[PDB]
């Protein structure tokens, strides 16, 4: 089911996802000093839960599909990460 | 006959644009709203508003040209 | 009517001149005017003779005012005579 | 020659040697002669196996004509 | 149009729908 | 059939064709003379190795039919969809 | 008598409509729209055309539990309402605020106290109808926003 797919995503890419070496060499570059990993997760969450709303009525409940779509787009939306995208998911979305 | 006139009601963005702008302002004109000569004078500067010659001077020019 | 006359290009002024409030159809325009003008009708020697009025057809699709300019002509010229297709008998436009 | 490639044959090959990556002794790399453009691959292709290719691709104009 | 924009009114939503009823006969 | 406003996306073709290609891997549809799975492995060899037509023309030209018929439609889509309006013709 | 505004409002609907036909529409229809408008003003006390007006004639001319014009209609306005704070770039409205500021946009067309808590919950149930539609995104308050479709 949807609500599955959406709980086995995060389940499964979260800890793919928070170590991957784009979002740390941007994470010194912006200089997150209080950057932690409970919140690493969380952009992760925030990240997949938000493609699976935009991008679930073109995929399906398919996790192949999205996997491919978080990999793709993660750079990209790293690239507007900054200072003051760091606690409102909102204007990152915006951004984005 | 002599001229045909063949008419295409075809759709264009800007044809459809201008033709639509005309018509609003003809019906803006259209309705209503020594008096006598204050309302012709108002009348005229309406007919000078769309055409340039005066319609009774047109009616008088077309019957002397005409004869 | 001679101060009128000497104008540069008088023509396009009375091509202009006629149903103002219809847009465009330029080309069906100056067919009015030149009708309502008129030609010469040349009795040659007499014994010949040659129509000196234009006639004008309107063909086309509904909503183009094919009607309505005939109700500037009406209104227009010196003497004018409308009637309507099926509204209309072979003795009543002729004679009776 | 990409473009008389039976496309289905392809996307399975593609698929195929997918399984290759649990060896950790193997790399692989895929040159695409393409004529036209990547519209005939998005039109014939499954847009499965099109996000395989994408993950990690280069594009590249080897054409004779260049701005002159 | 859009003129009931900010009409910020506390639980009294109630009693405007009371004044609305009660003298309605 | 919605007012209008004083001063539902219509998804693109491209987007689509996922869409497409997992309606016909869930057995809704299927071509128009489709085989299916070959009895023996000796006529298994034979359709392995002949092309169809559906093979080679275009994605968007391959004729497809129905396996649920739109009563079963309306009969199990629940009521409360958005689209079960249009269910019936 | 047609306001200057409704003018450009009009001749922008008149082309919506003629790109649908690409019966067909003719300018008797554009007539007609501004023939309609002036009937519905002319059942009312102002002569002013406003566009509202126009949108009406062109909603009858061109479209030729809770009920669905009652349901239909509340779309419009929490639509609208999203595409306003967006523009403005104010704060984002959760469910709540979006059903107060409805409740108050008719206030005058309610009938009873205890209509109010069924318009309320009414309400609720049109936006989770929404969401399940998807043209609300819900982000995290519980923020709605305008969904990508
Ligand atoms: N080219 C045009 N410019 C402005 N208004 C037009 C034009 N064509 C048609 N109209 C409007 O549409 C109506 C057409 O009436 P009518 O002459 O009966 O159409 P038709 O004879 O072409 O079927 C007129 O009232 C006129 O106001």
């Amino acid at each position: 089911n949807v609500d599955e797919v959406s709980t086995i995503l995060v389940m499964s890419r979260c800890g793919e996802l928070m170590e991957d070496s784009c979002l740390r060499k941007r994470i010194i570059e912006e200089q997150i000093t209080d950057c932690t990993d409970d919140q690493f997760q969380n952009v992760a969450a925030n990240f997949i839960h938000l493609i699976v709303q935009a991008f679930h009525s073109y995929t399906g409940n398919d996790i192949f599909a999205l996997n491919d779509l978080i990999d793709f787009k993660w750079p990209k939306y790293v690239s507007r990460i900054t200072k003051e995208n760091i606690f409102e998911p909102l204007a990152l979305y915006k951004s984005a | 006959f002599d001229i045909l006139c063949v008419v295409r009601d075809l759709v264009d963005e800007e044809a459809d644009e201008r033709l639509a702008t005309f018509v609003v302002d003809s019906h803006v004109r259209s309705h209503p709203e020594n008096a006598r000569q204050r309302r012709l004078q108002r009348q005229r500067k309406k007919e000078e508003e769309i055409s340039p010659i005066p319609q009774e001077l047109l009616m008088k020019y077309i019957h002397y040209a005409r004869t | 009517f001679r101060k009128i006359s000497r104008d540069r290009g008088i023509i396009d002024k009375i091509i202009s001149s006629m149903a103002p409030s219809i847009y465009g159809h330029r080309d069906i325009k100056t067919a009015v005017a030149c009708s309502l003008f008129g030609g010469v009708p040349k009795n040659v020697n007499g014994k010949h003779s040659i129509r000196g009025d234009i006639n004008v057809l309107l063909l086309g699709d509904p909503g183009t005012a094919k009607s309505q300019i005939l109700k500037y002509v009406e209104k227009t010229a010196h003497r004018a005579v409308f009637a309507t297709g099926q509204g209309a008998s072979a003795v009543g436009l002729t004679a009776s | 020659d990409v473009d008389s490639i039976n496309f289905n044959t392809l996307d399975n090959f593609i698929i195929l040697l997918k399984s290759a990556f649990k060896y950790d002794h193997v790399k692989i790399s895929l040159i695409f002669n393409i004529n036209t453009n990547l519209s005939n691959i998005e039109k014939n292709l499954r847009q499965s196996t099109i996000r395989l290719l994408k993950r990690n691709y280069h594009k590249l104009d080897v054409s004779s004509n260049k701005g002159f | 149009m859009y003129k009931e924009k900010m009409p910020d009114s506390q639980a009294n939503l109630m009693d405007r729908l009371r004044e609305r009823e009660r003298r309605s006969a | 059939r919605i007012p209008t406003v004083a001063p539902i996306k219509l998804w693109l073709k491209k987007d689509v064709k996922n869409v497409w290609e997992n309606l016909v891997q869930l057995d809704f549809f299927t071509e128009k003379s489709a085989v299916g799975l070959r009895d023996n492995a000796t006529a298994a060899f034979y359709a392995s190795n002949y092309q169809f037509q559906g093979t080679m023309i275009p994605f968007d030209l391959r004729s497809y039919q129905m396996q649920i018929i739109l009563q079963e439609l309306r009969r199990i889509i629940p009521k409360s969809n958005m689209y079960y309006s249009w269910t019936q013709l | 008598i047609l306001t200057k505004e409704a003018r450009s409002y009009l001749v922008e609907k008149y082309k919506e409509l003629r790109k649908d036909d690409a019966y067909r529409i003719t300018v008797r229809q554009l007539e007609s729209m501004i023939r309609l408008s002036e009937a519905i003003a002319r059942a009312n006390c102002v002569d002013e055309i406003t566009p509202s007006f126009i949108a009406e004639a062109y909603d009858l001319l061109r479209q030729s539990t809770v009920t669905y014009d009652k349901y239909v209609s509340m779309m419009n306005m929490i639509v609208r309402k999203i595409a306003e704070v967006d523009r403005e770039g104010a704060e984002e409205l959760t469910a709540v605020d979006i059903v107060d500021w409805y409740l108050l946009q008719k206030e005058n067309d309610l009938g009873s106290l205890a209509e109010y808590w069924e318009e309320r919950r009414l309400a609720f149930k049109v936006i989770k109808r929404l969401v399940k539609d998807r043209i609300l995104m819900e982000i995290h308050k519980t923020v709605y926003v305008i969904h990508p479709n």
